RNA sequence: GCACGCCCCGCCGGCGGAUGCCUCGGCCCGGGCGGCGACGAAGAGCGCGGCGGAGCGCGAGACGCGGUGCGGACCCGCCCGCCCCGAGAAGCACCGAUCCUCGAACGCAGCGCGCCCCGGCGCCGCCGCCUCGGCGCCUGCC
RNA sequence: GGCGGGCCUGAGGCGGCGGGGGCGACGGGCGGAACUUAAGCAUAUCAGUACGCCCCGGAGGAGAAACCAACCGGGAUUCCCCGCUAGCGGCGAGCGACGCGGGAGGAGCCCGCCCCGAAGGCGCGCUGUGGGGCCGCGAGGGGGCCCGAGGGCCCCGCCCGAGAGGGUGCAAGCCCCGUACGGCGAGUAGCGCUGCUUGAGCGUGCAGCGCGAAGGGAGGCGCGGCCCUUCCAAGGCUAAAUACGCCCCGGGACCGAUAGCGGACCAAGUAGCGCGAGCGAACGGUGAAAAGGACGCCCUGCGGCCGCUCAAAAGACCUGAACCCGGCCGGCCGCCGGCCCGCCGGCCCCGUCUCGAAACACGGACCGAGGAG
RNA sequence: GCAGAGGCCCCGGGGGCGAAGGCGGCGCGCAGGCCCCGCCGGACCGGCCUCUGGUGCAGAUCUCGGCAGCAGUAGCCGCUACUCCGCGCCCCGGAGGACUGAGGGGGAGACGGGUUCCGCGGCGCCUGCAUCUGGCCGCGGGUGACUCGGGCCUAAGCGGCGG
């Protein structure tokens, strides 16, 4: 059970948080498990999804691997490259099938310079936790 | 003649717009506002209608200065207050 | 009326300026679905300043 | 309300660790013939009761004994009962003075509830 | 003189007990009326107390001591800095002056004053409150 | 609840029912009416706690 | 993105005042072009950048004048209301802690005569 | 008779929005708070977005501007703008300003009109100060 | 009769500062109803209420006895528990405190008077100043079957200081976010007459007026005497315990779109109505994803058709009832009973008051939801 | 019987291998009702014990929503009036025939409306028949003053005034 009474277990209040979250919270909420190779490399279980990330969806329709090309935060869904809806005619624009970030596992990350710093910041806080918090 | 025929002779505005409340309540002959109370300095509020009180009240508008100063009191206006209370 | 005052004319001109339908691009951006302003007034059926 | 009142007492108690929350108050006969032979706690010690222990009103209040200058004893027995009660408190009270020796002020135990009920 | 009720045409329509306009006696003394009148005339100042100076067949004169709460001498004075506190704003409007407290009956203690202590209204509220405890 | 409307009965002689009606004749202030008060509204003064020795 | 405040903060007031007039004249041209655009414009991205640019230059000018004036009236009795500590209306009119804790000499001496002792009860 | 009209041996279609299921909303009950204003409040009017109606939010520096610390890639349409170990999208906090007209509402009216040096120009109090009135109590002088 | 100076009373300006107005609660001060109850109605009650006005504060008010008592006494105020009686009242209907006692919480003081007199807060003042919370990590799941999609089913593990919850394509401790675990005293008292008020009763508290003390007040039946107990009014301050909306935060044996706020719908005090004060709605839900309808055909075109996307059109929307209606399709017509089933036999329109209703008594076109111990 | 609560439902109740609900049809019960089956539907649902109630409708000139017969019914009977041809509309152009008849169905203002004004396009709304019309809808525009009026003066009046 939860001993911090300051937090809410109300279905209505919690759902409002998800539906109406600030962008900075929406981004963390949209996170995906790193692959076991990346877990050994960066020593972090999950990273928030970015645009340039190779991802393997283990979902039911559209299971596959792809690089994210669009992150739609308002719908809370990401669009990898490759995974698309069936096209009515061959001569038509391909529509990406929106996939939940939770339905996919990251295979490669866009390291940037802020992402390197963020992995370091988390690694330090995780080490302090591992030292008997 | 008591009804529709006499409705034809209506062609004047007895109430104009109020400087303070912006409502078609400012009598133009008597120079007073039916709802705002203008030209009185006290706003006209009567507890018999709470619905009227709800229609024009704090919070039915921007509440700009108050919102910012309430937020500031929650942050760092109390500490600035302590410096002037310490005074000289 | 042709002998109006600027302060009556300027409050009436706001209504003429804002009697507009939602821009079509706004409906597309917000997925509004309801495309009627509902604050729009037609001179014959309306009584502004009343 | 019980929770808020406990917290207020706990926070006030913390603010004066050695000092008890409650001041010594006198043993007074419950008023009326219906309770003549029972005693209860009263607002404060008379100045005659105070002279039995040789304490001024200021000193008594500074050492946590309440003082009532309004109360008049009304009997020789009341002075003696209250003078006795002050002597027990004065022996029980320990005054921490001349530089706060932290381990010895920390060692001190706050008395909780009515002093000498 | 005594009060005359402000009812138009001298008529107070209602049950017979409330039909009377000229024999009423004011609820507050003239000493208190004087303080309230000089409080409206000067809302910036605070009212200490009032003394009688003179009387005639139609008018009584009372003299009131008013304190400027924001003067340096008054603010920097331990004896009178209490008036500078904001709670003492318009004391004569709230019956806290001696004359006002005489009208409320607070000049009396014990028997007769038992139902008018925090206020006559507050005693009525406490006495007539129905306390529905959780275990009743 | 149900009593912030201003409704007074139109009365006998308008071929309507006698219940309180608003300005347009919309029924109001009655358990049967839509938007009317409950006939006996719930209260917070109910005894919630029972006593056991 | 347009002007950065850091470049403007370095500039002297005279250069900042020319900078504003040039952006104001440019704004009249940008608004004239929109009026004469007819069918449709090219999004006029320059227009927003130069409306926010006018704001930045005016912002820096105010800080340049506000600080200057705050320094000139520093420690003077009765400084301007704008530079006075913000507080609230009530806080200005509230008594200082010293004035609140001021005591009559007899009440001060007696408080000194019996200090608040710390004591424990067995 | 037929058609109609019913009844319904089933089948199919309208019309309506019941019933279910839900639900970023209420409502009750606890806490916390108690923080507006002549340094211009609350309220109101007008305006402000590249393409802009309502709402919001702002105020001619306008759908915002600056500072500091987070944050770390997006910004609902079309855009164009970012992207890069900082270069800096969304978002978050706190602070500095800007803040049109009305309004306690303050040169006078409410949209028109002054006086006056460039500062300005409302009222009532308190405390100083400056000027000065009185066949008030006097005092010289004449 | 002028001419200056000091005092005193005023006048104009200038400077510094302060006031004003807002808040549907709580709080103080006043002005103050009536419906109602009395089975009528005047006193009474409602009610020292609504409402009007004034005024603060985070609380306010109250407050260190001219107090209660009658004891083998207590000891400012406020608040709670208690007795709810003592009393009041066309002694009718009704109304109504308090002391005890048990708790919460506790804290005391000042001015005038008098003494000194400018030592003071010194342009004043001797008509008296001064002294006496933010930040932060965060555990552990696979295989098969099947499905549009597991979060399902079957086998078998793992993490639990975490099996509160929220999301994710179906019901997830291990897919994600989180959760548990952290870190940095005089025109007065009184009295006389009057009026309001109280349970206060030859007077509970006030008040007008007339009169006006010096030792004085009180002790729940007036008046005169004598005691006894017990206090010191006509000046002021004061924390705590207590009350409470807006707003923020959590929770509920609450409501679930005719319900719950009037208002769940991106614009509700809105749309609309009223000359105005004011009044005041309706409107939730496509899907997992807009994939929001491929292509061919016939159209002058409108649009039809074929089918397409989808798990499904779910096609402007979930489910899709009843009333009512149209096509086809039987049948001949209401209820009850018998029988193969269209014949025979029975059969007034219910609810309602009422001695008595099929009544030419009343309400009821129909159907759905809501609707009263 | 309903809606919730605390339990139970022998490997941890029933459920996308189909929940609630809707529609028909059996069975069971004296009945309130219950069960099952097919179909539609597309995510939840209970049996039993204990508990709680804003707990069951035919009526209230009941509320609110829908909606029938009537019924293709009553009506679309003020202002004398239209016709021919031309894309031919009640539109427009030409030809006729008329009407309002200078207290006008004329040309203009005050007030009240507040964009109705103008040009262009359009018929989905509206134009109680139609429309190719429009005061309707979309788009773009439109009101220029030393001499006209406001502003100024005073009127009836109203406000201000040490108080």
């Amino acid at each position: 059970m939860k001993l911090n009474s300051a937090v809410t277990a109300s279905r209505r209040k919690c759902r409002k948080a998800y539906f109406t979250a600030n962008a900075e919270t929406r981004a963390k909420m949209m996170s995906s498990r790193l692959s076991k190779e990346l877990r050994a490399e960066h020593k972090i279980k999950t990273m928030p999804i970015r645009r340039g990330d190779i991802v393997e969806i283990f979902t039911g329709g559209h299971k596959g691997t792809g690089k994210v090309v669009e992150v739609r935060r308002r719908d809370y869904k990401i669009c990898v490259e490759g995974i698309n809806q069936k096209a009515r005619n061959p001569e038509a624009k391909p529509v990406p099938y929106p996939i939940h970030p939770s339905n996919c596992i990251i295979k490669e990350l866009y390291m940037n310079g802020s992402r390197y710093r963020a992995i370091k910041r988390r690694q330090e806080r995780n080490a302090e936790r591992l030292a008997r918090i | 003649s008591k009804g529709t025929a006499s409705f034809g002779k209506r062609h004047t505005r007895i109430h104009g717009s109020c400087r303070r409340c912006g409502k078609h309540s400012f009598h133009l002959q008597k120079h007073e506002c039916a709802s705002c109370g203008y030209p009185s300095a006290k706003m006209r509020r009567y507890n018999w209608s709470y619905k009227s009180l709800r229609r024009r009240t704090q919070g039915t508008g921007s509440m700009s200065h108050m919102r910012k100063v309430y937020r500031a009191y929650n942050s760092g206006t109390l500490k600035a207050n302590a410096r002037k209370y310490l005074a000289k | 009326t042709a002998n109006k005052t600027l302060s009556r004319k300027l409050r009436l001109a706001k209504k003429t300026k804002t009697n507009k339908n939602i821009p079509r691009w706004v409906i597309a951006k917000d997925h509004l679905k309801k495309t009627w302003n509902y604050k729009r007034h037609h001179w014959r059926r309306s009584h502004l300043k009343l | 309300r019980k929770i808020r009142r406990r917290q207020t007492r706990l926070q006030k108690a913390k603010a004066i660790f050695p000092c008890p929350l409650q001041k010594l108050r006198p043993s007074v006969t419950r008023c009326s013939q219906k309770f003549n032979l029972t005693q209860r706690i009263g607002r404060g010690f008379t100045l005659r009761e105070l002279q039995g222990v040789g304490l001024s009103a200021g000193k008594a209040r500074q050492i946590g004994i309440a003082v009532d200058p309004r109360r008049k004893n009304k009997s020789e027995e009341s002075v003696a009962r209250n003078v006795a009660r002050l002597k027990e408190y004065l022996s029980k009270v320990t005054i921490f003075s001349k530089q706060a020796k932290p381990e010895e002020i920390q060692q001190a135990i706050q008395h909780q509830g009515v002093v000498m009920p | 003189g005594g009060r005359k009720r402000q009812c138009v045409h001298g008529i107070s329509y209602g049950k017979p007990r409330n039909i009377g306009i000229v024999g009423l006696k004011p609820s507050r003394s003239l000493r208190a009326l004087a303080e309230q009148k000089v409080g409206r005339r000067l809302p910036s100042l605070r009212v200490l107390n009032s003394y009688w100076v003179a009387q005639d067949g139609s008018y009584k004169w009372y003299e009131v001591i008013l304190i400027d709460p924001f003067h340096p001498w008054i603010r920097n004075d331990p004896k009178i800095n209490w008036i500078c506190n904001p709670v003492m704003k318009r004391r004569e409007c709230r019956g806290l002056t001696s004359a006002g407290r005489k009208a409320r009956g607070l000049h009396n203690k014990g028997i007769g004053a038992m139902k008018l202590r925090p206020s006559k209204r507050a005693a009525w509220k406490r006495n007539h409150t129905r306390s529905l405890r959780r275990y009743r | 609840a149900g009593v912030q409307c201003t409704a007074h009965s139109w009365g006998p002689g308008r071929a309507v029912a006698r219940l309180p009606r608003k300005h347009g004749g919309i029924g109001a202030y009655a358990n049967f009416a839509r938007g009317g008060h409950m006939a006996h509204p719930t209260t917070v003064i109910r005894r919630w706690c029972r006593k056991v020795n | 993105p347009g002007l950065k405040a850091k470049d403007l903060v370095g500039l002297s007031q005279e250069d900042l005042q020319r900078k504003l007039a040039d952006l104001k004249r440019e704004l009249l041209s940008l608004r004239t072009m929109k009026a004469t655009a007819g069918p449709v414009p090219e999004r006029i991205a320059r227009f927003r950048v130069c409306k926010k640019d006018v704001a930045r230059v005016l912002t820096v000018i105010n800080q340049k004048a506000r600080d200057e004036a705050r320094a000139a009236f520093e420690g003077a009795e009765h400084i301007p209301k704008t530079f006075r500590p913000r507080l609230t209306h009530a806080m200005r009119c509230q008594l200082t802690e010293k004035q609140k804790r001021l005591l009559p000499s007899k009440l001060m001496k007696r408080k000194l005569q019996f200090p608040k002792l710390k004591y424990a009860v067995k």
